[PDB]
């Protein structure tokens, strides 16, 4: 790859540099090269990672669902026929979502969660899994999407199930795990009450574990809370 | 949509 | 080009549906497609053209300041060395800056200026020609920056003499001129009183033929005007 | 920064 005449340290510096300037593909193709480096990643690089792919790959998302709004509305009765080209465009911007999604699946599989020992590594890594085979599942239509929708949920439940063992019901990753499966319940696997249990439990069990806490900690946890209890309230 | 991390 | 294959009217509609997705690259590669098809520009597709790069650069130069200020703030006494890394990083960012206006400015060349006969249209791309030399200017350091400010300057000098002699002082195109042209002054030329001058002047011209527009008119012209306004604010 | 269109 294109990254692998430059320093790891060297790597990781442009991305802090490029989130600064919003820069997020860059951020991404930098980390990538980090990665690929074939050392493990610290607490810090693995949130540089999810940080710069978030962001590449939300802005493809937001950018399929106003193209598929187009589409779906065109093929409505009434709707004028303009021609194959918002498919085209729609498919055009779907197939570079899904190549994002491969290279990041592909980081996770070469060599990162093999190599995760620790429960904060392991857990953070098989969440992204989860999360990138659930993008996948979002614009899925084939022969395949019941086993995407199977790959996400066998990360999420992994990692869900190390996280229940290994981390305090506070932990942030173990939070924000719970927050994106439940997600992945309501809106992929079509089991809302499933989505509102998971984060309700969650919710639940971290209020009664604050106490332990200090101040920044507490911020931390709270943060993540919020969300769940920002769902509950659009679910219920 | 609903919030993810 | 890779759009080589792609019918004109089909890269006009896909421009406009990535506009409407925010894919503002996306957007400049559809439109740079559309003008090498070699026909004109309607004044709907100049518009496409214009907001496309305009986006694309706006986002470069806003990611080249912040690494600038970095780089900047890195060679003050005191500051830490860190490497070649910023600096590396900025020569990237504005390299990748400086190929999207030597693409702009290429479409003009060839042909769009040429075969620009009326003054809305020859107006038009004289100012973006100035646009595009003056964010050249922007990152200029070495041999060729005087000249990159000169060509800067000639290409809104002729944009602002057909303009005078052919359009209304508040047709919008006029008045978008002479705000940049205005900001040129300022911000490269090292004129400030000139700035100030033409603002003040484009102005007062326009105020006073208001009355000969419809309110739809009106509406576009005095938001141009406001942005004057704004600007010498800024610098009185 | 200044405005231009
Ligand atoms: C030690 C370790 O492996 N740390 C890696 C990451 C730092 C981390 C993510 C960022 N964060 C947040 O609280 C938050 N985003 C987020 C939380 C949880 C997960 Cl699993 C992913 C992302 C920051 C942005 O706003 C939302 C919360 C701290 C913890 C895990
Ligand atoms: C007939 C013709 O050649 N039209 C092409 C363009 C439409 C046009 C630009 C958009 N616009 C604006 O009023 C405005 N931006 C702008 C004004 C003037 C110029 Cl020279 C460039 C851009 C829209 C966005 O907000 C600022 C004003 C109408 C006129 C020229
Ligand atoms: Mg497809
Ligand atoms: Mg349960
Ligand atoms: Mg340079
Ligand atoms: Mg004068």
């Amino acid at each position: 790859g294109a990254m692998g005449s430059m320093e790891r340290a060297s790597l990781i510096q442009k991305a802090k540099l490029a989130e600064q300037a919003e820069r997020y593909e860059d951020m991404a193709a930098f980390m990538k090269g980090a990665v690929e480096k074939g050392e493990e990643l610290s607490c810090e690089e693995r949130n540089l990672l999810s940080v710069a792919y978030k962001n590449v790959v939300g802005g493809q998302r937001a950018a399929w669902r106003v193209l598929s709004s187009i589409e779906q509305k065109s093929n409505e009765e009434g709707s004028e026929e303009k021609g194959p080209e918002v498919r085209e465009y729609r498919e055009k911007v779907e197939t570079e979502l899904q190549g994002v999604c491969d290279t990041v699946l592909g980081l996770l599989d070469s060599h990162l969660i093999k190599e995760a020992g620790d429960a904060e590594s392991r857990v953070f890594y098989l969440k992204m899994k989860g999360d990138y085979y659930r993008y996948l599942a979002e614009v899925a239509t084939g022969d395949d999407k019941k086993r995407i929708i199977d790959s996400a949920r066998s990360a999420y439940q992994e990692a869900m199930d190390i996280s229940k063992k290994e981390m305090p019901p506070t932990n942030p990753i173990r939070l924000g795990l719970a927050l994106n499966f439940s997600v992945f319940h309501y809106e992929i696997a079509n089991s809302p009450e499933e989505a509102i249990s998971l984060a309700k439990t969650t919710f639940d069990e971290a209020m009664a574990d604050l106490h332990t806490l200090s101040e920044d900690s507490y911020k931390d946890s709270t943060l993540i809370m919020q969300l769940l209890r920002d769902n509950l309230t659009l679910w219920t | 949509f609903p919030a993810t991390v």
